[PDB]
RNA sequence: GUCGAAUUUGGGUAUAGGGGCGAAAGACUAAUCGAACCAUCUAGUAGCUGGUUCCUGCCGAAGUUUCCCUCAGGAUAGCAGAAGCUCGUAUCAGUUUUAUGAGGUAAAGCGAAUGAUUAGAGGUUCCGGGGUCGAAAUGACCUUGACCUAUUCUCAAACUUUAAAUAUGUAAGAAGUCCUUGUUACUUAAUUGAACGUGGACAUUUGAAUGAAGAGCUUUUAGUGGGCCAUUUUUGGUAAGCAGAACUGGCGAUGCGGGAUGAACCGAACGUAGAGUUAAGGUGCCGGAAUACACGCUCAUCAGACACCACAAAAGGUGUUAG
RNA sequence: GUGAUUUCUGCCCAGUGCUCUGAAUGUCAAAGUGAAGAAAUUCAACCAAGCGCGGGUAAACGGCGGGAGUAACUAUGACU
RNA sequence: GAAGACAUUGUCAGGUGGGGAGUUUGGCUGGGGCGGCACAUCUGUUAAACGAUAACGCAGAUGUCCUAAGGGGGGCUCAUGGAGAACAGAAAUCUCCAGUAGAACAAAAGGGUAAAAGCCCCCUUGAUUUUGAUUUUCAGUGUGAAUACAAACCAUGAAAGUGUGGCCUAUCGAUCCUUUAGUCCCUCGGAAUUUGAGGCUAGAGGUGCCAGAAAAGUUACCACAGGGAUAACUGGCUUGUGGCAGUCAAGCGUUCAUAGCGACAUUGCUUUUUGAUUCUUCGAUGUCGGCUCUUCCUAUCAUACCGAAGCAGAAUUCGGUAA
RNA sequence: GGUUGCGGCCAUAUCUACCAGAAAGCACCGUUUCCCGUCCGAUCAACUGUAGUUAAGCUGGUAAGAGCCUGACCGAGUAGUGUAGUGGGUGACCAUACGCGAAACUCAGGUGCUGCAAUCU
């Protein structure tokens, strides 16, 4: 016997059942695959300015 | 009705360069088995012959079986089936296998098979590739026989091929002795012609070619010490008792 | 057998244009790329290095990443029944501003006129955009302009 | 060889023209396409006659031979040999394929076996040139050439002068000046840009205003 | 292919950590060795009565292998590994390539 | 057939299962033989066939992705149920608009490149070759092709300057815009930038349309992994109730009215009843409903009679009807 | 193995077998021998039959071709 | 009497050993076999202008080659055509004008490139070290291939810069085992030293049936589980081929297209041929021919009555109503 | 406005053929000791603004020029195409309804614009 070797027919109906949803954007995306030279010097600046606003609000 | 022909040969052949196709192609010719053949069509590795008659492809074979080193089987289809008899109308294919070992390929044998033929080393050239294959030693000239029927129960393959060839110059040759019937055993004193520009370097060897070797002359052959191989036969050789160079013809 | 290569069904989508082969001019180079800007994705063929997958021709996205001579893209592909979020790495030859947030940050500007403007006058904004309405009513004139009658033509073949 | 005409009669497939990955293709039925005075002038040939297809299908170029013979042979015998010209506006390109024959369908792509033309509704077939007295020899001349074809076609008298792309009376508005000269089968006109010595060069009887 | 004899490249050992002349040569092997402790029980589990118990490759396909180059400081003699693609024909010394020559003989 | 023996036959005795016996048939060895019979190991294994026991209620599929000595089977993703949890006008949407990108199919084109292709007219010969006048000529006088000039007939799934429709990416704001002056080891000639901030200003016309039986999130587990049909686009084939794809709708899992009859066509999707109204299809009788009305056309010694559908062509006719 | 009688039983020992009052330094296990080492171990020489080499054998398995020539106008193919 | 430390007997080691035992003897596939590889990959097209997309569809390629054909810098312009220069001619070398690429770029094809990515020179090892992120195929696993950075160390260039192999799209491989480089670091568990062995991090030895078994035939003496998922036979769909019938009319028929014939073409019917297909049947529809016996069809061989003829008669030839 | 150096967009800027160019600037042009490079001071290097020229380059103008570019009550609402019907037609294909809508061809007009710095009867 021979199959039936493939088909997209069906594929798009059970996609839809279930959305084809959004991803979610968030407030601070991630520092992942970001410069290193960029962030080496990111951490130090919130450091910073966190003992700014400690040494004014102490 | 599609099934036209009523009789194949299917033959082939696993080399990328066939010298032995070439020459069956030339040989065919002079002795003429062909004329019977409705059609010739090819393929990759060989070519197929197409015949009407049963009889007219069963020549050919016992012609092919003459001259060359072969392999081959039949099988069959069925069409009609009539009820009234003397016509169920069956139709033929022969499947030929040509032997792959060129006419001048280098060779390393398998130990057993080695030490049956004449106790011949494995390190071999091929010699003339007829109805039979036979073996030759450049070195310790020697020669052993190998019959397909042998050949097709246990099966190997060349360390490489004409394609390997690399050109040298001669320069003396020392005779020591022997000649059972090419003069042989010649210590050809030979260059690499992209050495003897530049660079000092010189290689001596024994050779089969003495009879027709000559100082100044170019010669084509395997140099053996620059070639990473990945024979498993190979691998069980003596990594020192190989040598260096080996000429494979004049030119 | 089958061919999927990496630039397999790519002929006519990396050529050059009609009469703009060779060099590209230097204000390519010259525009400047900060975080957060939408950019579109168009492949440069005379350019090899840097150079995005054939899906992303035409494909929007915003920038999360600036480096030597390349940008890092974020782009949301489709796939089966969700969306993934993919990250490129595009030299600055395949890529471009798109006019469409720029057309938008001018109508801003816009509304923030409009609305001080407003105080200052009296009273009612109204600064949305409204679709294109159904048409006033208005009386056309006949005034050296009397209608002309036309009928349908005969059949003639003329061939 | 042949198959009936039936079978290849529609179009179904693509164009397959003959090219370097088709190669090996049979040579044309129809060789000649030009017929009767050849070397005839614009001037002597005003009234033309088409034969127009009515139908989307695919005239074989053996059947195009037959009626290429048919009507000249007609022409020739009753208004003599040079009292026309012919011309056939269709040329076989498509090639044709057929199954002639491991299995019946396991590996089948068919060998060339014909060559074909494509005509569409509204095209010209055939045409012919003549003077005005002998339309009636035309006309049933290309009667008999159309029941060697499929289908159904219509002759048509043309209002344009020859094979020109003019009128019968806007032919002899520009000829009546130096506006046109002869080229030699067809015909060259004047075109009022170009640079203007070389327009001199040509059209002498224009730039005159007299006869 | 044919590359050459030395190659100046990265070293890295402690006293180095630069860039330094290294003599190439062509990785070989290195013998069998009994006493290995898949040598000894592989030869317990081949005695007594049963015959061949693990498998035996037969059905090869490659015809070339691929080439390592030990490569050796000169400085401290502290070696490192190198390799290339695969090849039919290796060397290395001399033998480069001329301005343009034609062939000969 | 043979019938005085290589004859026929009783009782006793010997040969036992990978063994015996065989004038050789794989014959015979207790109706069992290309490996007897009995008991046990043994409920041997089976991706294969058959069966699998009460009622109602709610939800409700799949024949597709990748890998496997895989193709009558599995794992994996998908579709389905169940349990919920965090919140509560939500941000979203098999949709349109506005703005803005991306594409090389249909068409067109070849007096535009590439390749194919019919015809003449004008030229060019120190130059592919013949003839005419020749001692020869980098000579003339005729000629057939090669290129050159402006023309002309016709084409291209694996040619092209141009280039649609349909389908397709992004944006349409509070996680926003503007002002003010802090952090840093990054960056700049330079407290210049860069990124993230402190403090202040700007509110329900807060920045197109329509909708929103909520929005978001998690765990777990079933069946399924033979599909088929229809319009349009389609490749193989002379074609097929044939083989293989593309988008959508269906049947499979589905009754009901219609097509006489039919898985898929048209209509329309089902709790139990009453009344009204229609769909598709019909209204001479079978058969519920006008042997309604109106203008025409046909007479057939094979009339014709409702989509899918159950066939008819080229070619002809002082048949009759209009042009 | 062949299968009464009668009359015959051609050529072939390369291949596969079988064989041998033949050749000898080509291959070759265990134990034994020597050297290196603290020892476990390692490396070498030595070496039975068999294998290989050489002879015999077809009422052993079996096989009995292909290409060229010249003589009688041709042909046959006695001959090369 | 013979024979005698040899035989014999016991343990180990080599040879021989279908006499015997156990096992194996790929997949896809218009039935299976043969062939092929559509089994791992790459270009163009099929492919219906995002992406995705099938057939034993079409046109072809891959298991390599390269210390430069890799990296940086400098100089320069190609294919071809025209016009000239002793030997020298269609082709040698030199000069000038034209020249948008019509050349070259290791190899298939498609893209790309002109003070270069092409040709010729100078200097070189970035084809290096440390490990993470990302794209493609995709389960968003592995393998291969590629992209952008970082921390060192270098190459080249006056410099800006460029460079982590080949201008871009192909050119390749797990666990176990062996072996090499590194730390010369950890362990041998009563405590030590030296050999030996075992670990940790990074490569190589290979599986082309390419996510990776160690593998010959035969059954006409055969067996079991199944299969109409699949052949051999009726039936059905189709009608290329076979059979039968038209149209047109260049020619044949002494004379004359059509009494009777008829080429090049073109439109059909039939299921008495044979293919193509695989819908029904493998818990079985008895598979050739002849004998026997009934009925139906007409495309009429004879018989009835007629019409044409190159029909004088005779004998024939073509057609109509007729089974 | 003319010219020079550095540009942006990259033919409205290119191509072919003739014509004009005061001032300054470009340019050709003169020399070979030095650094430097060649078969050759031709190119490239250095030196002099000296001996001389607008003859070339360069900038502008002309041409019922070739090309290129923008348009149009040009062709054409044509070709094509999304959606619909128990529409037509034996078929091949074709009309209609609700929408979207090219290219060639024809005619008209055009033939570089502009930034930074310096300098000019
Ligand atoms: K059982
Ligand atoms: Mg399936
Ligand atoms: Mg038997
Ligand atoms: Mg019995
Ligand atoms: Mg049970
Ligand atoms: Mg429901
Ligand atoms: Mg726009
Ligand atoms: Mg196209
Ligand atoms: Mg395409
Ligand atoms: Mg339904
Ligand atoms: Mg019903
Ligand atoms: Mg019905
Ligand atoms: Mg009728
Ligand atoms: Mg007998
Ligand atoms: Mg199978
Ligand atoms: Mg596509
Ligand atoms: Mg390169
Ligand atoms: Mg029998
Ligand atoms: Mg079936
Ligand atoms: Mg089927
Ligand atoms: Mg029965
Ligand atoms: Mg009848």
């Amino acid at each position: 016997a021979k199959s039936k070797n493939h088909t997209a027919h069906n594929q798009t109906r059970k996609a839809h059942r279930n959305g084809i949803k959004k991803p979610k954007t968030y407030k601070y995306p991630s520092l992942k695959g970001v410069d290193p030279k960029f962030r080496r010097n990111h951490k130090h600046a919130l450091h910073g300015t966190a003992k700014a606003l400690a040494a004014a609000k102490k | 009705t599609t099934n036209t022909w009523r009789a194949t040969v299917q033959i082939r052949q696993k080399v990328p360069h066939k010298r032995t196709f070439l020459f069956l192609e030339q040989l065919i010719l002079k002795h003429n088995a062909h004329v019977d053949t409705i059609s010739i069509s090819e393929a990759k590795d060989g070519l197929d012959f197409f015949y009407a008659q049963k009889n007219h492809a069963v020549k050919m074979i016992d012609f092919l079986n003459a001259v060359v080193p072969i392999k081959h089987k039949k099988s069959e289809e069925l069409i009609s089936q009539d009820t009234h008899t003397g016509a169920s109308t069956y139709k033929f294919s022969y499947s030929v296998e040509i032997v792959p070992i060129c006419k001048d390929d280098l060779v390393v044998l398998p130990k057993k098979l080695a030490k049956s033929m004449g106790n011949i080393s494995q390190f071999v050239l091929c010699s003339k590739i007829s109805n039979t294959v036979q073996f030759m030693d450049p070195t310790t000239l020697q020669t052993a026989d190998l019959s397909p029927s042998v050949y097709w129960r246990a099966p190997f393959n060349a360390l490489a091929d004409v394609t390997q060839l690399v050109e040298f110059i001669v320069l003396d040759v020392d005779s020591t002795g022997i000649s059972r019937g090419n003069r042989v055993l010649a210590d050809i004193t030979v260059a690499r012609t992209s050495d003897l520009g530049v660079n000092d370097q010189v290689y001596y060897v024994r050779s089969h070619l003495g009879g027709i070797c000559h100082a100044g002359d170019s010669v084509m052959g395997y140099f053996i010490a620059n070639s990473n191989y990945n024979s498993d036969l190979f691998d069980g050789l003596n990594i020192d008792y190989v040598p260096d160079v080996v000429l494979v013809k004049k030119l | 057998g089958k061919s999927h290569g990496y630039r397999s069904r790519t002929r006519y989508m990396f050529q050059r244009d009609f009469r703009k082969h060779g060099a590209v001019h230097l204000s390519t180079y010259l525009k400047v790329y900060k975080v957060g800007d939408i950019v579109d994705i168009k492949a440069n063929g005379s350019i090899q290095k840097g150079m995005p997958h054939k899906f992303y021709q035409g494909k929007t996205g915003v920038v999360y990443n600036v480096t030597k001579s390349s940008v890092g893209v974020i782009i949301n592909k489709m796939v089966g029944n969700r969306y993934l979020e993919k990250r490129l790495n595009l030299r600055v030859e395949h890529i471009k501003h798109s006019k469409c947030r720029q057309e938008f940050l001018e109508r801003v500007k816009a509304n923030a006129a409009k609305r001080a403007e407003a105080k200052a006058q009296g009273v009612a904004v109204q600064l949305k955009r409204q679709p294109a309405q159904p048409r006033e009513s208005r009386i056309v004139s006949t005034e050296g302009n009397v209608p002309q009658t036309l009928a349908p033509v005969p059949y003639e073949t003329f061939i | 060889a042949r198959r009936p005409a039936r079978c290849y009669r529609y179009q179904k497939n693509k164009p397959y023209p003959k090219s370097r990955y088709n190669r090996a293709v049979p040579d044309s039925k129809i060789r000649i396409y030009d017929l009767g005075k050849k070397k005839a002038t614009v001037d002597e040939f005003p009234l033309c006659v088409h034969l127009v297809s009515n139908e989307l299908e695919q005239l074989s170029s053996e059947a195009l031979e037959a009626a290429r013979i048919c009507a000249n042979k007609y022409m020739t015998t009753v208004s003599g040999r040079d009292a026309f010209h012919l011309r056939v506006r269709v040329h076989p390109f498509h090639v044709l394929r057929i199954n002639k024959m491991q299995q019946g369908m396991r590996g089948a792509w068919g060998k060339p076996h014909g060559l074909a033309a494509r005509v569409d509704i509204g095209q010209i077939i055939f045409s012919v040139r003549t003077k005005d007295s002998n339309k009636d020899v035309v006309v049933e001349g290309l009667r008999r050439a159309r029941y060697k074809f499929p289908g159904q076609q219509k002759i048509i008298l043309s209002k344009k002068w020859g094979f020109t792309n003019l009128d019968r009376p806007e032919y002899l508005k520009k000829r009546e000046a130096g506006e046109v000269k002869d080229d030699g089968a067809f015909v060259k006109f004047l075109s009022k840009k170009g640079s203007l010595e070389n327009n001199i060069r040509e059209f002498p009887e224009y730039f005159a205003a007299q006869a | 292919v044919n590359v050459p004899k030395t190659r100046k490249t990265y070293c890295k050992g402690k006293t180095c950590r630069k860039h330094t002349q290294h003599k190439v040569t062509q990785y070989k092997a290195g013998k069998a060795s009994l006493f290995a402790q898949g040598k000894r029980r592989y030869d317990r589990k081949q005695s007594g009565f049963g015959g061949q118990t693990k498998p035996v490759f037969h059905k090869k396909a490659k015809t070339t292998k691929k080439v390592v180059l030990r490569l050796e400081c000169v400085k401290c003699k502290t070696r490192a590994q190198l390799t290339l693609k695969r090849c039919k024909h290796f060397e290395l010394g001399g033998e480069k390539k001329q301005k343009g020559q034609a062939l000969q003989f």
